[PDB]
């Protein structure tokens, strides 16, 4: 089993919607 | 076109070319998976069995991998007689080849001929013909009719016997002759002479490879024919002490895995300490490596209870003094797995002279966290996410040992070489979001770690940040240092992703940081690119800045709480119209909208209650005593306007309640967490409905006290314990307070707004579903009656009856068993006047049981009603533990209505 | 009889391990289950008795289960909706009584009263 169950942060469990935001924001790749 | 494609692909079989033949032969498969109609199935698997009874050998081998790749389709065959006889006819050929082909295909029609008498005579025959590759066909073909039936079992069971004592065909023949006796599974005597057979065997042939493929079947046909577990074991276990092959005890240790992971309470007290006896009376590193895995398993499992029943020391145990000596072993491996039985052991038994084992446990724990974080391999890895699930299950199961632990891990915080630190920040993250302590006890070295970040990595910086960033808000819980979240932005603003500060953002809605959340979603909507991202981006800013007002409160000051929920609300109203904007055909948030709708409700309901409570002291007594008199008031025992706007904001409130438990009961696609949470807030809206009933109205009739267990914590959230302890203490206030006054409500309306001001101290989670979206299932539900392609309404004679012959079939996004697993569907279909009871006779539901992912129900409605009716039908999906979850489409087709002339007729000369 | 043998041991084990955590009774009780219920699969004489004493174990793993629901946990005066896994568990357990009682063919007033 993984270490933490509840875990927001991975890769591939996350879904189609902010795939497409990760995408562009990957693209953009800055913050002020 | 089904059709068309079936006699072109028959033009191909015609076709000279055996090249087009084997297209065509292998392309059926693709045609069955298009087209499931049986009498095409049939009709395609009948134009085989002919061009396999007469082609060429090589269009035999492509008809054969056809039926072994669309082998599921084979159930709905009906002409079983004639397909079987032309592929059983052509066994009498001459060629060993095509003999061996055809024994093959019988091998894979098991599945729809299981009985076929001359099937078992042919295989037994060519088992012992001398043919090689049609003798190791056969043995195939007996491998899968074993399988399937029972008798052929015996028979082969007693060919095989027969055989292997009679000493023909080579050693390689043997070994695959064995494997048949698995599947000797079917009843006990039979299970008995095989196991004597095998038994025999292995004393028969001392040899490495007779002995590896011996031990293997006689283990599964064990672990099938769970009748002689403990001979198995016991056998195995003779073999690991006595054996002096390594590959043998190698097979023993793969196999004693296999048997604690299928059946663990089977294992006995004298099993556990034979094979702790050989694992400290081995001299070799890996075969107690592989022991002690074996261990670990059994002491995950219930075992440990047996092996620790009374009715001997557990420090005389010797599993004890295995455990610690490995775990202080040497090697990496061996330790991780003794640091897993201790945890194990320590968890699960609780006897009076374990707390020293719980002091070598943690102390060797901190050893392989250094061992592991100063490694840096990949095995190294691995051994460090086995240590960091001890450290999970240990501080979980018992909280005693839980600052010790984070101190530890700290310590490895600074120790670390920045590649296990992201496991290790995960890791007490969960340990903090237990037990809250853990972090505003060491707030200052984690933000050490964090200002250290930017010249200490350079290739996951990234991931380790979100991590170090998550916890940090866990640790800070409570309000944010300007200073600190300063330093953060410090940080990203130096070097960031944007979908890197994105998650740093989501995890502050997370755990409830507003104000650098408001930050961090005001610079990526100054940034983004697209509309629908721009909206929702700019919807979580006006949320977040809205409960960065809200816990701007005031303990005790109601005129300016009822200011800071007003604010909050302006922004709330400009984050759900900013959220609407956002929506979409596509990805629709419709969670997302519904919930923080009903968290505005919520709100204002807030708003006016407390209003109302203000207004409590604006003559409504005075009123009351002008309109009636005040001794035995008429309207109510001290009446009030104020008690006729308490019972509007009571029965508001449960509607709210109600609207809750709608939105749930429609999501039923999020985890534990979020509907959980969705569930506290329902809590929280009952909570306050419960203290307006029993405290402004009736006490008499109320006559409640909370006898009944209530403030374990057994929960999953710091979150939720805090809003559990303040329900607490507003069923303890209430509680008091329940006789006390007359219903004047001297102090009722302070109490209330204690509780309404506890209730909007704790902030809010944002959560899991409220984000990122999983297990996406639906039902498309089309109804099939008399096909209504614009919306004109379907005449029906209403003389005789109508059906409807309803269809659904659902869809998964992806796993489909992530959190609830689809059991059940609970159609139900109405009728409605729409011509204006409503039409609420035919009140039908049925509960159709999906199969396959597939379904039709048909439905009768009955009515003689000259109007048009609206017909509506519901999904219903019920899952296994069974719950009403009302998702599904709610479809509605309208229905026409006319009658016979000659019945009008009938009915004008009635 | 080692059939009969293996059935003995098992509802011995259970009847001895009785004296433990909620959480190991639930895994106990389910794996002893598909345990006799691969039993009566397995053999036919065996298999009314097997699957008597199975649906025995289900009937008191589903009442641990509703004793071990959360609702208990939670204050009274909420008992939100849908949580009722323990009314459901009462529902099943009541038709499986019955069932237990009438469907089967042997049963004497020992049985009898402990389906009672």
């Amino acid at each position: 089993a993984h270490v933490w169950e509840d875990n927001w942060d991975d890769d591939n469990v996350e879904d189609d919607f902010s795939n497409q935001l990760r995408a562009e924001l990957e693209k953009h790749g800055y913050k002020m | 076109d089904a059709n068309s494609a079936l006699m072109e692909l028959d033009k191909g079989l015609r076709s000279g070319k055996l090249g087009e033949q084997c297209e065509a032969v292998v392309r059926f498969p693709r045609l069955f998976q298009k087209y499931p109609f049986p009498i095409l199935i049939n009709s395609a698997f009948l134009k085989l069995a002919d061009v396999f009874r007469v082609g060429n050998n090589f269009l035999r081998l492509c008809v054969l991998k056809v039926t072994q790749q669309s082998e599921k389709h084979l159930e709905k065959i009906l002409n079983v007689d004639e397909f079987v006889k032309r592929i059983f006819s052509v066994i009498h050929s001459n060629d060993p080849v095509a003999r061996a082909i055809t024994l093959r295909m019988l091998g894979s029609l098991a599945s729809i001929i299981p009985e076929r008498k001359n099937a078992h005579h042919s295989i037994r025959q060519s088992l012992d013909s001398h043919d090689n590759v049609e003798v190791e066909a056969a043995v195939f073909a007996a491998a899968n009719f074993s399988a399937q039936s029972k008798d052929f079992a015996v028979g082969i069971c007693n060919k095989i016997s027969e055989m292997i004592q009679g000493l023909a065909t080579p050693v390689d023949l043997k070994l695959k002759l064995i494997p048949i006796l698995q599947h000797m599974h079917h009843d006990a005597i039979l299970a008995s002479s095989a196991r004597q057979l095998l038994q025999q065997l292995v004393t028969s042939y001392p040899s490495t490879k007779m002995v590896i493929v011996s031990l293997h079947t006689f283990t599964l046909l064990a672990a099938s024919s769970l009748v002689d577990t403990p001979k198995q074991i016991q056998l195995l276990l003779q073999y690991l002490k006595n054996d002096p092959r390594k590959a043998v005890k190698r097979l023993a240790i793969q196999d004693l895995k296999l048997l604690a992971n299928k059946t663990p309470h089977t294992w006995s007290r004298e099993n556990i300490q034979a094979l702790c006896e050989c694992a400290l009376q081995t001299p070799y590193d890996s075969l107690k490596l592989g022991m002690l895995s074996v261990l670990s398993t059994l002491s995950g499992t219930i075992a440990i209870k047996h092996y620790f029943s009374i009715v001997s020391s557990p420090r005389s145990s010797d599993l004890v003094k295995l455990a610690q000596e490995c775990c202080y072993h040497n090697n990496r491996g061996i330790a991780a797995h003794g640091v897993r039985v201790l945890t194990n052991i320590t968890v699960s038994c609780q006897e009076k002279d374990l707390l020293a084992l719980e002091q070598d446990a943690v102390f060797g724990l901190e050893s392989l966290l250094v061992l592991c974080s100063q490694d840096d391999s990949p095995g190294a890895q691995a051994t460090l996410k086995i240590a960091l699930n001890c450290m999970v299950k240990l501080a979980k199961g018992r909280p005693h040992l839980s600052q010790s632990v984070v101190e530890t891990l700290l310590t490895q915080l600074h120790s670390a070489q920045d590649a296990a630190r992201i496991l290790m920040c995960h890791c007490l993250a969960a340990i903090a979001m237990q037990l809250p302590v853990l972090g505003d006890g060491m707030l200052g070295d984690l933000m050490e770690l964090y200002k250290v970040i930017g010249r200490s990595a350079t290739d996951k910086q990234q991931e380790l940040l979100v991590s170090l960033a998550t916890v940090i808000f866990v640790a800070s819980q409570k309000a944010l240092s300007v200073e600190s979240k300063a330093v953060i932005k410090q940080q990203l603003e130096s070097v960031s992703n944007g979908w890197t500060v994105y998650r740093i953002a989501r995890q502050a809605s997370r755990m409830g940081n507003h104000d650098m959340a408001k930050e961090l979603y005001q610079s990526l909507l100054t940034q983004v690119a697209s509309e629908h991202f721009y909206f929702w981006l700019n919807s979580l800013k006006e949320f977040s800045h809205a409960e960065q007002c809200l816990t701007g409160l005031q303990e005790e000051n109601y005129s300016s709480a009822l200011s800071c929920i007003a604010e909050s609300l302006k922004f709330y109203h400009k984050g759900i119209a900013s959220l609407t904007a956002a929506s979409t055909p596509l990805n629709p948030l419709s969670f997302q909208c519904e919930f923080v709708k009903l968290r505005i409700d919520l709100l204002q309901a807030f708003s006016q209650l407390i209003c109302t409570c203000n207004s409590l002291k604006t003559s409504p007594p005075p009123a009351i005593a002008t309109t009636i008199a005040m001794t035995l008031g008429n309207d109510l025992q001290r009446c009030g306007r104020i008690s006729n706007q308490m019972k509007q904001s009571m029965e508001e409130f449960r509607s709210l309640a109600s609207r809750y438990g709608d939105l749930y009961q429609a999501s039923f696609d999020a985890d534990s967490a979020t509907l959980r949470n969705v569930e506290l807030q329902q809590q929280s809206c009952l909570l306050i409905s419960h203290a307006i009933e029993a405290l402004i109205l009736d006490p008499e009739s109320a006559s409640f006290q909370e006898y009944g267990s209530t403030g374990t914590a057994h929960a999953d959230s710091e979150y939720e314990r805090r809003m559990m302890s303040v329900y607490n203490h507003v069923l303890e206030e209430v509680e008091s307070l329940n006789r006390k006054y007359t219903p004047v409500s001297y102090m009722h309306t302070a109490c209330l707004c204690n509780a309404i001001i506890a209730l909007l101290k704790v902030p809010l989670s944002f959560q899991r579903y409220f984000f990122q979206k999983l297990q996406s299932t639906s039902i498309k539900l089309a109804l099939s009656p008399s096909p209504r392609n614009p919306a004109e309404p379907i005449a029906v004679q209403n003389n005789q009856q109508l059906a409807l012959k309803v269809e659904g079939v659902v869809q998964h996004g992806s796993k489909p068993g992530l959190f609830r697993k689809i059991q059940s569907v609970c159609l139900n279909v109405s009728s409605t006047l729409q011509s204006k009871i409503d039409n609420m006779t035919n009140e039908m539901e049925q509960r159709v049981e999906p199969h396959n992912d597939y379904f039709s129900t048909q439905f009768l409605l009955n009515f003689a009603i000259l109007g048009t009716h609206n017909i509506t039908v519901e999904s219903s999906v019920k899952d296994a533990n069974g719950i009403v979850w009302k998702t599904g489409p709610r479809t509605t087709i309208f229905v026409k209505s006319l009658e016979d002339p000659y019945s009008q007729q009938i009915r004008l000369q009635q | 009889d080692p059939s009969q043998q293996f059935l003995q041991q098992s509802l011995e084990r259970v009847y001895s391990l009785q004296h433990l955590d909620p959480q190991g009774a639930q895994e106990l009780l389910e794996f002893t289950i598909r345990d006799l219920q691969r039993l009566g699969e397995l053999q036919s004489e065996l298999a009314g008795v097997a699957d008597f004493s199975a649906t025995y174990l289900r009937c008191q793993l589903l009442l641990i289960k509703a004793l071990q629901e959360k609702l208990w946990n939670v204050a009274a005066p909420l008992y939100l909706k849908q949580s009722d896994l323990a009314s459901a568990a009462a529902k099943q357990i009541m038709e499986e009584t019955y069932k237990m009682e009438f469907m089967y063919s042997g049963v004497e007033n020992k049985q009898v009263v402990i389906i009672h």
